[PDB]
RNA sequence: ACUAUGGUUUUUAUU
RNA sequence: AAGCUUGAGUCUCGUAGAGGGGGGUAGAAUUCCAGGUGUAGCGGUGAAAUGCGUAGAGAUCUGGAGGAAUACCGGUGGCGAAGGCGGCCCCCUGGACGAAGACUGACGCUCAGGUGCGAAAGCGUGGGGAGCAAACAGGAUUAGAUACCCUGGUAGUCCACGCCGUAAACGAUGUCGACUUGGAGGUUGUGCCCUUGAGGCGUGGCUUCCGGAGCUAACGCGUUAAGUCGACCGCCUGGGGA
């Protein structure tokens, strides 16, 4: 939420496989939703989050 | 003016003379009247891979004000001296209240 | 750029010409001139050594400083002109201090550019500095194979030598022959690319043009007399043979390489 | 569609005021001005076809204007012809 | 914008009692006000009402009774692409007698009967029934 | 299946009861995208007599 | 890692 | 002939896009070189060979060369006129859409002929070639093998550019204005009332499958209609031959 460049806080909101549970099973909001997503491809392009489950 | 936020990784371990080295280039920059509002540190991060050898980077946050025209210019003052990977430049809508 | 010619003769059917609107007009410098001698393929007891060569305009040489050190020199493109030799032209370059040379101009041929020597140039064609300085990947022209030398790589159109490894005083770079080569890091080439890259795309045209060129007709070795060709005899157009040269070894599958004393650069070739 | 200065130049500076924007000779310059912009664009793009199929459209536009000007009024259209960059 | 403003005044009638709605609107013209003066002269629409000066416009109250449709067939016969003319000794028969024939004539929008009854023919304004 | 269970285990997996063939499991719902929806159903509940 | 080759014709409608 | 103005055109400030082009750029890997650690097998099959090893392969680490496409995210989720467009930057760019104001004053809407937009294959002119791969070679399989199997490999796959004009271009819905019915699952602009309601009335634009009315031979279309009414343009003539 609001941030994505650290990780320390992004950590909180995935799982330990790097995913997130769907949201109207969670009663989660429809863009905070798609921005969360959003975040995870920004952090993963920022190198903070991995490509490949490899090593 | 148009804005920037030019990002570098930077080792820890050598995060007082690497600044430096970005400042033996900030000549290209100023020359055009640009205007650099930290420079600085922001905190230590993890990655899920090594950059240089390390899974861990330093953060250090330029934050630039300066004219269209010279954004490739100071990129390309950068091509070969191997500080600079994947842009991070990320434009527009300048600074966060002290980068949070 | 490359054009063709009107189909209103042979040659000129096929023929390519080179144009470029951004050379300068007016009276060469004549004291960067070798007027070159010509031999006629003889050595120095008047004998043939060397076939196909003779007559044709007497072409000459334009002359390139073999001693180019210039560090922290900068200077301007003062000229750019056509060679009666070179395919990719010929750059006159004015030194703040303060003579006039010739230079390879690298790719765009661009003039009124200013450019620098040394090793705190700014890495651009054209700005030259040790391969001691660069990084791997770095692509050069004119570039010596022993320090301080005049240069004897990518000097023709469209040619460069890229840079592939480096440790220490030797660079590792590749040449086009499928070898790879071990080169001293002191060398500093001239930085980028040969420019026009379309010279290439030609045909020879009418047959008197290879006169003036000064290139001279073949003869077939079958219809030469027995002893002074091994294909020589007759009578009559039947060879049941294996082919040879003019001094009987056979032309395909005989490697030649002979030299015993310049393995040490070796990188990729094979015997 | 352009900048906000790019237009007011025209609409002010060869029209009367940017709230007279629909006066059919200002129409043509600012046409003509957005024609003009995008000939800086393309022939520096030796291709881009995609945004070009735009400038084709804009020059039907500008036909549009100038033929029913010379049938609404020919003193009107053989002015603006020579205060604007038309028929070379 | 508008290629048949006529076309668009009979689908609104027309539907807008299978919509069984109560009123429609459409803008406003001196052909459409003189159709809908004769289907409230003849009993087939309650009233007729303009409002406007520079953008006049039009509205319908559709007609209700104990039985279902007031309104069961409105054929235009005419259009602007290809018209249809009637002459005084065969004016128009509609539904043998249910219905009855509008007409523009050379004096304005009437019935088959006032037509007959001045000797006019002319051009089909509708078919009602 | 694609499953990472490791340890103790024999008899080359299988191991759910009634997993293919007159249900059990899923195909309820076989057509239009929504196979895994009716374990979405069942997890939402809930009542399933709704009004 | 699996086989070419055996053609052609057929019925209930009346009280 | 001249007006009027709601539909048409433009302008302020805003919304969301793998639409286009120019100049840059990762993750990782088949291949290939080299230095460690290390030993006789790797790959395929009902069996096998060709091929790659035994000179150190395959393996696994350390460091590189090489050209070229997007996995995880990703959802029929977006965009474009359409075959097409997806890892990530910087710089230019056509079009769609809204809130409140201001001009033009019939400006709409379809298009004969015309002039335009390429997916793949193929080509013209040069550059490039990591993996793959028509043709073709190397060995089996088989009656044959012309194919499946299996190792190589040219044309090609790719680029800056130029031709070609064609399809299952299929969301098979010619284009364009108006009038409409309920759902699932996604998305975006905005006005109004102490929020008598810690809250609720009112309204514009898209998007993918269902399923009504209406439409059909039946399948199906279905507010992004194959539906109701209207404006303009195009095509067909029993089959095969062709």
């Amino acid at each position: 939420e609001i941030d994505y460049k650290d990780i320390a806080t992004l950590k909180n909101y995935i799982t330990e496989s790097g995913k997130i549970v769907p949201s109207r099973i969670t009663g989660t909001r429809a863009k905070y939703q798609r921005q969360l997503a959003r975040a995870i491809k920004r952090a993963r392009y920022l190198s903070l989050l991995p490509y490949t489950d490899r090593h | 003016m148009r804005h920037y936020e030019i990002v570098f990784m930077v080792h820890p371990d050598q995060s007082e003379q690497v600044p430096g080295m970005i400042e033996r280039y900030t000549a290209a920059i100023t020359g055009a009247e640009g205007k650099i509002h930290r420079l600085e540190d922001w905190g230590r991060r993890q990655l899920a891979y090594p950059i240089n050898k390390l899974h861990k980077a330093h953060y250090v946050l330029m934050n630039v004000e300066a004219p269209q025209e010279v954004i490739d210019e100071l990129e390309t003052t950068f091509r070969f001296n191997d500080a600079v990977i994947r842009s991070m430049v990320m434009r527009t809508k300048h600074a966060v209240t002290e980068a949070s | 750029a490359v054009v063709k010619c009107k189909p209103t003769s042979p040659g000129r059917r096929h023929v390519v010409k080179v144009v470029n609107p951004e050379l300068h007009k007016g009276k060469p410098f004549a004291p960067l001139l070798e007027k070159n001698s010509k031999s006629g393929g003889r050595n120095n007891n008047g004998r043939i050594t060397t076939r196909h060569i003779g007559g044709g305009h007497k072409q000459a040489y334009r002359i390139v400083d073999f001693k180019r050190n210039k560090d922290g020199i900068p200077a301007v493109v003062e000229r750019l002109e056509y060679d009666p030799n070179r395919s990719a032209n010929i750059a006159l370059v004015l030194y703040k201090d303060g003579e006039r040379r010739y230079i390879l101009a690298p790719k765009g041929l661009k003039a009124g550019d200013q450019i620098q020597s040394g090793v705190d140039a700014a890495i651009k064609p054209g700005n030259t500095l040790p391969m001691r300085n660069i990084p791997v990947g770095s692509t050069v022209h004119n570039v010596e194979m022993k320090p301080g030398k005049g240069g004897q790589l990518a000097r023709s159109a469209g040619t460069y030598v890229q840079i592939v490894a480096r440790d220490g005083a030797y660079v590792t770079l590749r040449l086009r022959s499928g070898e790879m080569r071990k080169v001293e890091a002191d060398c500093r080439a001239t930085l980028g690319e040969v420019g026009n890259a379309e010279h290439m795309l030609r045909v020879l045209g009418k047959a008197g043009a290879a006169r003036w060129r000064g290139v001279r007709p073949t003869v077939r070795g079958t219809a030469m007399n027995p002893v002074d060709h091994p294909h020589g005899g007759g009578e009559g157009r039947n060879f049941g043979k294996h082919p040879v040269t003019p001094w009987g070894v056979q032309t395909k599958g005989k490697k030649t390489r002979s030299n015993k004393r310049t393995d040490k650069f070796i990188v990729r070739r094979r015997s | 569609s352009l900048s906000t200065e790019a237009t007011a130049k025209i609409v002010s500076e060869f029209g009367r005021d940017a709230n007279d924007t629909g006066s059919t000779e200002v129409q043509v310059a600012l046409l003509t001005a957005q024609i003009n912009h995008l000939q800086g664009h393309f022939a520096e793009h030796k291709k881009d076809h995609h945004s070009r199929r735009g400038l084709l459209r804009m020059v039907s536009q500008r036909r549009k204007l100038l033929d029913y000007l010379k049938r609404k009024d020919v003193a009107r259209y053989t002015q603006l012809i020579e205060r604007l960059g038309l028929r070379r | 914008s508008m290629q048949d403003p006529i076309a668009d005044m009979l689908t609104r009638i027309r539907n807008g009692q299978a919509a069984n709605k109560a009123a429609v609107t459409m803008p406003s013209s001196k052909l459409k006000v003189a159709i809908a003066n004769v289907l409230k002269e003849e009993g087939f629409i309650e009233d007729f009402k303009v409002e406007g000066d520079t953008k006049p416009e039009l509205e319908l109250t559709l007609k209700y009774f104990q039985g279902k449709a007031v309104v069961e067939s409105i054929q235009r016969v005419s259009r602007p692409g290809l018209r249809i003319y009637k002459r005084k000794d065969e004016l128009p028969k509609v539904m043998a007698g249910l219905g009855i024939a509008v007409v523009s004539t050379s004096k304005g929008v009437m019935t088959d009967r006032a037509a007959r009854q001045a000797g006019l023919g002319g051009e089909i304004i509708c078919y009602v029934a | 299946i694609k499953v990472r269970e490791n340890e103790p285990f024999d008899v080359a997996l299988r191991r759910f009861k009634r997993s293919c063939e007159k249900a059990g499991v899923l195909a309820e719902v076989r057509r239009r995208e929504f196979y895994e929806k009716p374990t979405t159903e069942r997890k939402r509940a809930k009542a399933s007599a709704v009004k």
